[PDB]
RNA sequence: GUUUUCGUUGUUUUUU
C-alpha cells in the first residue's frame, strides 16, 4: 500500500526541474546536472557523444536509485567549451545522427519492400 | 457480456498493454571478434559456441 | 510373458487407483461403521430386565425389554416449519446444516409377571460424505450437474453445520504383543515384561500387565519377579497367581515358562521366585493371597476374597485371550511363556524388544473412532431408560416410553468431538484428546487430498524425544519420508505413501480356521522337552498353537493369500530364528501391494514376476479377456499386499532389474546392490515403482531426488500452501478464503504418478523465465527480480474471496435484532464507517466496489431500557479492497436469516511478495524492473524473474538444474517434460538434444546489458521454470500502531494485526537494551507506550489506601488517616495490579518513598 | 483458464490461435510442429500454449443461476 | 451488465492488454494533455461489446 | 427496486421485510440478492 | 459533538 507512482517517471513536478545544473568547482569547468524523469536511455547515450567530444575532460552519470525515473550526469570539459554547452552539443549531434538514421531507414524501407 | 471501452493513448513504458513490441533482437560483432563475452567453456571456446 | 518395464508398472497403478483409488480406506472404514460396527455396538448387551418382586400373590412382574434391529435413513432435514424434503449437501452448506440422517431401533418389550417391533428415533448421524448411504450416491453425473458440486472435490469428510470437519486417523500401538522394556537400573524393577492384553474385536482396551523383574547381580537379592495384576494393591509373586490359577506345582509353572531345558541358569535365576512363593504352596492360600491385596473391600472374608481373586485373574486378566471359564489353563501357559520371554530378554539373549517397528502398531481410522465414541454415547444411552423406568415403575402408569428415550444423547457428544475436537464428552473435559476433528482445508486442491490422508501418533511431548519424530528404516515405501510440519509438529503427524491400504477389518475366524488346518498342536501340548524347537503360532497377538513342520503351512498361507481365500490384507509372518509364527488381522494394519516375484524356487519366474506383460495387456484392457480389475491383480497371486512386519521378513527387489540375480563408468546412472560376496539374491517381490515410495505431495516434485533431503522436506511443507486453484465450483462455496489464479499452468518438468494426480487439470503455478545472474545486487538474500511487463500481462495475476457471514439473534422468544440501516436518531453509539452502502435490508448489493470503514451488513440490536438500538453492523474489514462476489440470503435452522457475502477482490505481485519453487527455493520478491532496464539475449528475450546465485552454493538444488533444462527443452520441442524420481534420464542427452535444439548444450546464452546493450561478459543460463505463488504477501504484515485500542484488563496496546496490535516487546529485547545503556528509552516504552496511571499513596502506612481526589484536591489514607503526608506516583498500571494481588493474598507490600536505612 | 491475451515473458498477441490450435490438434497431430504453424517460435510463446490450462469447460457445464 | 462466470477484473485487464490498431496514435492527445473533463473522443476512442 | 433472484429456477423477484425467506414460486430457501444492474467501471490494466 | 464504543476461554493449523 506504499508503493510509488508510474506517470510520475517522466511528468515533471512543479517544485523540482527537468533540468537542476549545479557547478562542481570539485575540478575547473565541471557541472553536475540533475536530470529527473529520465534514465539510461538517454543518459547513456549523452555521456558517449560527450566522451567523444575533445573539449570533454570527465563525463559520467548515475542513476542514483533503481526506483526513481532519474539520474544526476557530472561533466567536465576543457578551459575552452563550458559543460552546458558540451551538453547542447551532444543533443544537436545526436539529432542529426537520429535524422540520417531515420532517413536511410525510410528510403531503404520503401525501396526494399 | 455488456462492456463499454475508454483507450487513451499510452506506451509500453506505462503499460505492457500498450506496448509497440514484444521485444527486439539487438545483435553486434558476430564472432565476438570485438571481446565483449568469454565464450565459457569446459572444453575449449570457439567449438562449444555457435555460429 | 516377458520383463517388466516401468509404463507397464505404471499401469499396474492405473488398475489400483481404479478400483481402490485413494479414499478407498476411509470410504470402506466408515461403511465398515454403519455395516458390521453399529449394529455390534448396539446389540453388545441385548438384554434389558426390569421387575416388581412384592405382590400383585407373591410375584415377580417383569418388565423385560428386548432389543432389536437398527434403522438407517436417507438424508431429510425437516425445516423448522413442517415443509420437510430430502436433504442436500449444497443446501446444507448454504443454510450451514450437518450432513446426518436419522436413526432409528427396534426395542420390543416382553412383560413376565410370575408368581414365583416398536419403532423409535435414537438420533441423527453425521454421515461422511461418500458412503453408501449419501444423498448423492447413486445420482449420476448430470444429477451432480444440477446439485453443483465439484467433480474433482472427492469427499471423505463430514458435514456439520456448514462446516467441514474431517476426523484425522490415529496412530496407536497395536495390543495383545509382549513388550519387555529395560527398567532404570536405580530402581527395583529391571524389566518390565509388558503386554496390553484387550479383546481383538473393537481394538478396545479391556486391561494390561506388566510384570517386572527385581533385584540386581551380586545386589538385590534373588531374582523375584512380583507383578501387579490389575486392581491389586501389591506386586503378587508370579509363581503364587500360578498356584491360584491352577497349576500348584512348580514344575508345571516352569513347564509353562521353562521350553529350553538344556539351560541351567535360568533354572538358578527362577530358583529364588520359587523360594520366596514356597509360603503359597496351593490354590486356595495363593488366590486369598491375590485377594488381601485385590483392592477389594473389608469383610469379603477368605471364601469371597478366593472367588474374586479367581474372577480377576479369569476375566481383566488376558481378556484378549478369555474371560470366561476353561481356558485359565491356557493363561497358565501363555504366562509362562510371556515370563519365559522376559527372563529371555533380561538375560539379553536377546535383543531388547523395539519400539517404532510398525509391526506392533495400528492405526484407528474414521471407523473404529467413531465406533469408541459411539460406545461410551451409548453406554450412557441404554441406561436412561433404567433412569426413569424406576420412577414410573413404582407408580406404574401407561408410561408413553417414547419420552424416556432422550434421543438427543447421541447428538452431542459427536457433535462436540468433531466441533471442539475433543472426543469423549464435555463434563469430561480434561483427560480429552484434541484435534482428531479439524476443520477441512480448502486453500488449494491438495490442501484438501493431503488433508484426508494424514496420519498421527498422539503420544505428546511428555518426554520430547527423537523417536517419534524421526525418520525410520520401517518407514521406507510406507509412508512420505518428507511431509513433516514445522518444529513443535515436526517428524510427528506423518502421512502415508501412495500406494497404502489399511486393513477394515475382518473376521479372525477365517484365519484361525486356516491355521489350524495344519494339524495345529495346542499350548497345553507345549512341553521343554517334546517341543524343544517347536514353532509358537499366534493370531492377532494372541498365542494360539505349536507346530514342527510349519514350512507346508506357511508356504500355503502364503499361496492362499495369493489365491484370495484369505483375506488379501492379512499379514503372515514366520519367526523362523524363534521357533514362532505370527497371524494379524486386526484393524489398522497397513499393507503395499508387492509385485510377486517367485520365491519357490521351482522355475525361470523364481527371480522374475508372475505379473506379465499378459496382465499388463489385460489391465490395458480394463477389463478381462474372459473383469480384470485391481482385485484381479491382487487376487491371480501376481501381486498381493504386505505389511512392515512381513516386510522385515522379505526381501524385495527395488527395479525390475534386479529381480533376475545378475552376473560401464557412467557418470549419470544410480547404483544397485554390489553383489559381490553375496553371488545370488532371490527378492521375493519387487515394488511397482520406487518412485511409489513417495507421497501425494511428493509425487509433485521434479526429480526430488537430485535435490537436499531437508529442502525436499521444506517443498513437502511449503506445497500445501502454494497459492493455486482448488475446486471448480470455488463460486457457489461462501469459505473463510479462496484463492484461484488468473492462468492456471501445466509444469513443464511432471512426474508420471502426476498423470494420475490430473495436475494438467489443477495446475498449481506457472512455466515462467527466469536467468541466472547477479545484475541488480537486489537478487541478494532470498530476493528475486522481477519482469513488469509479465506481471502487466498477468502473471501469477489471481483472484481473492472472502465470505463474511451473518445472523439475527434471538435475545428471548421474540426479543430479536434486525439487518437494517442505522442512522444518527434510532440508532445509538454510531460507527465513523460510511453507512450508505447499505440499501433497505442491511445488505448491500452485489457488485459494488467495497472498501473498507464501509458497512456492508448493517445490525441493530435492542437496548435494554425510545431510541434503544445500538449499531451492531459488520462493516468490511478496513484495509480490504474489492467488489462484493456474491451475496446469498437464506435462514438457518429455525428462523434466523443467515446471510453469506463473499467479496472478490485481484491480486497482483508486488515488492516483498512470497513465491517458492518445487525445489525449495523460497524468497521474496527484493525489486521489480522494466523490460527496457534489464539484460536481453541475442533474440532479445528477458527472463520473467531472477534469482541469486547464492542458492546454489548454499542451497544445492541441482533438481531446479535440471528443471531448467528440461523445460528449455520442452518449449523448444513444444511438448510436456518428464521428471519421475528413479528414471534413466541423463541430462547429457537432455544438452545434446539443445545442441539439437540449435542452443548451448549448458544452457548459457549472452544478455545484453539492459542500460547499454552491451555484451555482458559471461554467457547467462537463461530460461524457463515452473514456479508457484505462496499465501504470504507483504501487505497482510505491513503494521504501525503509535496508539490504537488497549485491553480492557491491561490497560495497554492489545495484540494482534487484526485489531491494530502493539508490539509484544520480548524481555530478551530488554536485556538487550539494558546492556545499551537505554535507560530513558526504555523507561518511555515502558512509561508512555505503556500503561502508566498516578495514584496517591500514604508515607506513613506507605500503602495506597489513600481516597483520592483532585478536584477536592483531598487525599485521606484510611489506614492511617494521613492526609498532609501523602505522595503521588506516576507508575505503571501494572504495577497496581501487582500490588493488588498481593493485598488479596494478605501480604503487605509496603511501598516507602524514603528509605528506612 | 483463458490463454493470456499478450504473452507472459515476450508479448506477441496470441489469443485468437487457441480455437486454431484445437485444430490442430485434431487430426492426431503432433504438437510442436502444430505450434509452428501457429507462428509460435520464441519457445516462451511456445510452452504459453503448450502449457496453458483452460479450466472454463468445467466451470460453463455447472448450470448457472440464470 | 455482466452473466459470465468469470471476474470482471479479468475481462477488462484482458481487455486492456488487447492491442489496437494505432498508426495514428500520435495525433491522440493524452489524458492529461489533453483539457476536456472526463474523456472526449480526441484523447479517448470507445469501444462496445454486447454478447 | 431491491431485486432477487432464485437459486436455480432462474426466478427473478423482490422480497420485504414482511416475509421469511422463501423463493416464492419455487419455493427455494436458498435465495440471492439480484445484481444490481449500475454500471461498474474498471482501469482495463 | 468537539470527541466518540470490544472481549475472552478453549481448539486446530501456522509463520525465518
Ligand atoms: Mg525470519
Ligand atoms: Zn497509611
Ligand atoms: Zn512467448
Ligand atoms: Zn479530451
Ligand atoms: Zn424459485
Amino acid at each position: 500500500m506504499n508503493a510509488p507512482d508510474r506517470f510520475e517517471l517522466f511528468i515533471l513536478p512543479d517544485d523540482v526541474p527537468k533540468l537542476k545544473i549545479t557547478p562542481d568547482s570539485r575540478v575547473p569547468n565541471c557541472i553536475i546536472i540533475k536530470f529527473e524523469r529520465e534514465d539510461h536511455t538517454l543518459a547513456n547515450l549523452l555521456r558517449e557523444e560527450l566522451a567523444l567530444y575533445p573539449d570533454v575532460t570527465f563525463v559520467a552519470y548515475k542513476v542514483e536509485h533503481p526506483l526513481f525515473a532519474n539520474f544526476v550526469m557530472r561533466l567536465q570539459t576543457e578551459e575552452g567549451t563550458r559543460p552546458k554547452q558540451a551538453l547542447e552539443r551532444a543533443c544537436a549531434s545526436i539529432i542529426n545522427k537520429l535524422k540520417t538514421l531515420d532517413h536511410k531507414f525510410n528510403e531503404e524501407w520503401n525501396i526494399k519492400n | 457480456l455488456n462492456i463499454r471501452c475508454i483507450a487513451k493513448k499510452g506506451i509500453a513504458k506505462e503499460h505492457a498493454k500498450w506496448s509497440p513490441c514484444s521485444a527486439i533482437a539487438f545483435e553486434y560483432d558476430p564472432h565476438n571478434k570485438l571481446k565483449h563475452t568469454d565464450f565459457w567453456f569446459e572444453v575449449d571456446a570457439k567449438k562449444e559456441w555457435p555460429d | 510373458d516377458d520383463t517388466i518395464t516401468t509404463e507397464d508398472c505404471w499401469t499396474v497403478i492405473s488398475a489400483f487407483f481404479e478400483e481402490k483409488g485413494l479414499v478407498s480406506q476411509q470410504l470402506d472404514s466408515f461403511d465398515e461403521f454403519m455395516e458390521t460396527s453399529i449394529q455390534d455396538l448396539v446389540w453388545e448387551e441385548p438384554r434389558l430386565i426390569l421387575d416388581q418382586p412384592a405382590q400383585h400373590d407373591n410375584i415377580n412382574k417383569r418388565y423385560e425389554i428386548r432389543f432389536g434391529k437398527i434403522y438407517l435413513s436417507r438424508p431429510t432435514m425437516t425445516e423448522a416449519d413442517g415443509t420437510t424434503h430430502a436433504m442436500f449437501p449444497q443446501e446444507a452448506r448454504l443454510r450451514n446444516l450437518t450432513y446426518s440422517s436419522p436413526v432409528y431401533l427396534d426395542m420390543e418389550k416382553s412383560m413376565f409377571t410370575s408368581i414365583d417391533g416398536n419403532k423409535v428415533h435414537i438420533g441423527k448421524v453425521p454421515i461422511m460424505l461418500r458412503s453408501k448411504f449419501c444423498s448423492l450416491r447413486t445420482l449420476d453425473e448430470v444429477d451432480l450437474y444440477k446439485m453443483k458440486e465439484c467433480p474433482y472435490d472427492m469427499g471423505g469428510y463430514f458435514v456439520i453445520n456448514g462446516s467441514e470437519k474431517v476426523l484425522i486417523a490415529q496412530e496407536r500401538s497395536a495390543a495383545n504383543i509382549v513388550q519387555v522394556f529395560k527398567k532404570a537400573a536405580p530402581s527395583p524393577i529391571s524389566h518390565v515384561a509388558e503386554i496390553r492384553s484387550a479383546l481383538e474385536k473393537g481394538s478396545r482396551l479391556i486391561s494390561t500387565m506388566q510384570i517386572k523383574l527385581y533385584g540386581r547381580e551380586d545386589k538385590g537379592t534373588g531374582r523375584t519377579i512380583k507383578a501387579t495384576l490389575p486392581y491389586v494393591k501389591q506386586d503378587i509373586p508370579i509363581v503364587i497367581v500360578f498356584r491360584a490359577l491352577g497349576v500348584v506345582p512348580d514344575g508345571e509353572i516352569l513347564q509353562h515358562i521353562c521350553y529350553d531345558e538344556n539351560d541351567w541358569q535360568m533354572l538358578e535365576m527362577l530358583k529364588p521366585c520359587i523360594e520366596e512363593g514356597f509360603v503359597i504352596q496351593d490354590k486356595e492360600v495363593a488366590l486369598d493371597f491375590i485377594g488381601r491385596r485385590g483392592s477389594a473391600a473389608l469383610g469379603i472374608r477368605r471364601e469371597k476374597r478366593i472367588q474374586y481373586a479367581k474372577d480377576i485373574l479369569q476375566k481383566e486378566l488376558l481378556p484378549h485371550i478369555t474371560q470366561e471359564e476353561g481356558f485359565e489353563t491356557r493363561k497358565t501357559f501363555f504366562l509362562g511363556y510371556m515370563v519365559n520371554r522376559l527372563l529371555l530378554c533380561a538375560l539379553e539373549r536377546k535383543d531388547q524388544d523395539d519400539r517404532d517397528h510398525f509391526g506392533k502398531k495400528r492405526l484407528d481410522l474414521a471407523g473404529p473412532l467413531l465406533a469408541n465414541l459411539f460406545r461410551i454415547l451409548f453406554r450412557k444411552l441404554t441406561r436412561e431408560i433404567y433412569r426413569y423406568m424406576q420412577r414410573c415403575i413404582e407408580t406404574d402408569r401407561d408410561f408413553n416410553l417414547n419420552l424416556a428415550v432422550k434421543s438427543t444423547t447421541i447428538t452431542s457428544g459427536l457433535k462436540y468431538s468433531l466441533a471442539t475436537g475433543n472426543w469423549g464428552e464435555q463434563k469430561k473435559a480434561m483427560s480429552s484428546r484434541a484435534g482428531v476433528s479439524q476443520v477441512l482445508n480448502r486453500y488449494t486442491y491438495s490442501s484438501t487430498l493431503s488433508h484426508l490422508r494424514r496420519t498421527n501418533t498422539p503420544i505428546g511431548r511428555d518426554g520430547k524425544l527423537a523417536k517419534p519424530r524421526q525418520l525410520h528404516n520401517t518407514h521406507w515405501g510406507l509412508v512420505c519420508p518428507a511431509e513433516t510440519p514445522e518444529g513443535q509438529a515436526c517428524g510427528l503427524v506423518k502421512n502415508l505413501s501412495l500406494l497404502s491400504g489399511i486393513s477394515i477389518g475382518s473376521p479372525s475366524e477365517p484365519i484361525i480356521n486356516f491355521l489350524e488346518e495344519w494339524g495345529m498342536e495346542p499350548l497345553e501340548d507345549y512341553d521343554p522337552a517334546q517341543h524343544t524347537k517347536s514353532t509358537r503360532i499366534f493370531v492377532n497377538g494372541v498365542w494360539t498353537g505349536i507346530h514342527r513342520d510349519p514350512s507346508m503351512l506357511v508356504s500355503t498361507m502364503r499361496d492362499l493369500r495369493r489365491s484370495g481365500a484369505i483375506s488379501p490384507e492379512v499379514s503372515i509372518i514366520r519367526d523362523i530364528r524363534e521357533r514362532e509364527f505370527k497371524i494379524f488381522t486386526d484393524v489398522g494394519r497397513v499393507y503395499r501391494p508387492l509385485f510377486i516375484v517367485e520365491d519357490d524356487e521351482s522355475k525361470d519366474n523364481k527371480g522374475e514376476l508372475r505379473i506379465t506383460k499378459e496382465h499388463i495387456r489385460k489391465i490395458q484392457q480394463g477389463y478381462d479377456d474372459d473383469v480384470y480389475g485391481w482385485s484381479s491383480l491382487v487376487t491371480s497371486g501376481v501381486i498381493e499386499y504386505v505389511d512392515g512386519e512381513e516386510e522385515e521378513t522379505i526381501m524385495i527387489a527395488m527395479t525390475p532389474e534386479d529381480l533376475q540375480t545378475r552376473s560401464l563408468n557412467d557418470t549419470a546412472k544410480r547404483i544397485k546392490p554390489e553383489m559381490s560376496t553375496s553371488s545370488h539374491h532371490t527378492f521375493t517381490h519387487c515394488e511397482i515403482h520406487p518412485s511409489m515410495i513417495l507421497g501425494v505431495a511428493a509425487s509433485i516434485i521434479p526429480f526430488p531426488d537430485h535435490n537436499q533431503s531437508p529442502r525436499n522436506t521444506y517443498q513437502s511443507a511449503m506445497g500445501k500452501q502454494a497459492m493455486g486453484v482448488f475446486l471448480t465450483n470455488y463460486n457457489v462455496r461462501m469459505d473463510t478464503m479462496a484463492n484461484i489464479l488468473y492462468y492456471p499452468q501445466k509444469p513443464l518438468a511432471k512426474t508420471q504418478a502426476m498423470e494420475y494426480l490430473k495436475f494438467r487439470e489443477l495446475p498449481a503455478g506457472q512455466n515462467a523465465i527466469v536467468a541466472i545472474a547477479c545484475y541488480s545486487g537486489y537478487n541478494q538474500e532470498d530476493s528475486m527480480i522481477m519482469n513488469q511487463s509479465s506481471i502487466d500481462r498477468g502473471l501469477f495475476r489471481s483472484l481473492f474471496f472472502r465470505s463474511y457471514m451473518d445472523q439475527e439473534k434471538r435475545f428471548g422468544i421474540s426479543i430479536v435484532e434486525e439487518f437494517e440501516k442505522p442512522t444518527r436518531a434510532t440508532t445509538l453509539r454510531l460507527k465513523h464507517g460510511t453507512y450508505e452502502k447499505l440499501d433497505e435490508d442491511g445488505l448491500i448489493a452485489p457488485g459494488v466496489r467495497v472498501s473498507g470503514d464501509d458497512i456492508i451488513i448493517g445490525k441493530t440490536t435492542p437496548i435494554p431500557p425510545y431510541h434503544t438500538k445500538r449499531d451492531a453492523s459488520t462493516p468490511l474489514r478496513s484495509t480490504e479492497n474489492g467488489i462484493v462476489d456474491q451475496v446469498l440470503l437464506t435462514t438457518n435452522q429455525e428462523g434466523l436469516k443467515f446471510v453469506k457475502v463473499r467479496m472478490r477482490t485481484t491480486k497482483v505481485p508486488q515488492i516483498g511478495d512470497k513465491f517458492a519453487s518445487r525445489h525449495g527455493q523460497k524468497g521474496t520478491i527484493g525489486v521489480t524492473y522494466r523490460h527496457e532496464d534489464m539484460p536481453f539475449s541475442a533474440e532479445g528475450i528477458v527472463p520473467d524473474l531472477i534469482i541469486n546465485p547464492h542458492a546454489i552454493p548454499s542451497r544445492m538444488t541441482v533438481a531446479h538444474l535440471i528443471e531448467c533444462l528440461l523445460s528449455k527443452v520442452g518449449s523448444i520441442r513444444g511438448y510436456e517434460g518428464d521428471a519421475t524420481p528413479f528414471t534413466d534420464l541423463t541430462v547429457d542427452a537432455v544438452s545434446n538434444l539443445l545442441r539439437d535444439n540449435g542452443y548451448q548444450s549448458r544452457g548459457f546464452e549472452v544478455m545484453y546489458n539492459g542500460h547499454t546493450g552491451k555484451k555482458l561478459m559471461a554467457q547467462v543460463f537463461f530460461g524457463p521454470t515452473y514456479y508457484q505463488r505462496l499465501r504470504h504477501m507483504v501487505d497482510d504484515k505491513i503494521h504501525a500502531r503509535a496508539r490504537g485500542p488497549v485491553q480492557v484488563l491491561t490497560r495497554q496496546p492489545v495484540e494482534g494485526r487484526s485489531r491494530d496490535g502493539g508490539l509484544r516487546f520480548g524481555e530478551m529485547e530488554r536485556d538487550c537494551m539494558i546492556a545499551h545503556g537505554a535507560a530513558g528509552f526504555l523507561k518511555e516504552r515502558l512509561m508512555e507506550a505503556s500503561d502508566a496511571f498516578r495514584v496517591h499513596v500514604c508515607g506513613i502506612c506507605g500503602l495506597m489506601s489513600v481516597i483520592a481526589n483532585l478536584k477536592k484536591n483531598q487525599f485521606e489514607c484510611r489506614s492511617c488517616k494521613n492526609k498532609t503526608n501523602i505522595y503521588q506516583l506516576h507508575i505503571p498500571y501494572a504495577a497496581k495490579l501487582l500490588f493488588q494481588e498481593l493485598m488479596a493474598m494478605n501480604i503487605a507490600p509496603r511501598l516507602y518513598t524514603e528509605r528506612s536505612g | 483458464m483463458i490463454i493470456p491475451v499478450r504473452c507472459f515473458s515476450c508479448g506477441k498477441v496470441v489469443g485468437d490461435k487457441w480455437d486454431a490450435y484445437l485444430r490442430l490438434l485434431e487430426e492426431g497431430k503432433q504438437e510442436g510442429d502444430a505450434l509452428d504453424e501457429l507462428k509460435l517460435k520464441r519457445y516462451c510463446c511456445r510452452r504459453m500454449v503448450l502449457t496453458h490450462v483452460d479450466l472454463i469447460e468445467k466451470f460453463l457445464r455447472y448450470n448457472p443461476l440464470e | 451488465m455482466n452473466t459470465s462466470v468469470l471476474a470482471d477484473e479479468f475481462i477488462s485487464h484482458r481487455l486492456g492488454l488487447i492491442p489496437l490498431v494505432s498508426e495514428d496514435v500520435e495525433e491522440m492527445k493524452y489524458s492529461r494533455d489533453c483539457t476536456c473533463e472526463d474523456y472526449c473522443d480526441e484523447c479517448s476512442v470507445v469501444l462496445e461489446l454486447s454478447a | 427496486g431491491v431485486k432477487y433472484t432464485c437459486g436455480a429456477c432462474a426466478h427473478n423477484f423482490s422480497l420485504n421485510k414482511s416475509d421469511p425467506v422463501r423463493c416464492k414460486e419455487c419455493g427455494h430457501r436458498v435465495i440471492y440478492k439480484a445484481r444490481t444492474k449500475r454500471m461498474i467501471q474498471f482501469d482495463a490494466r
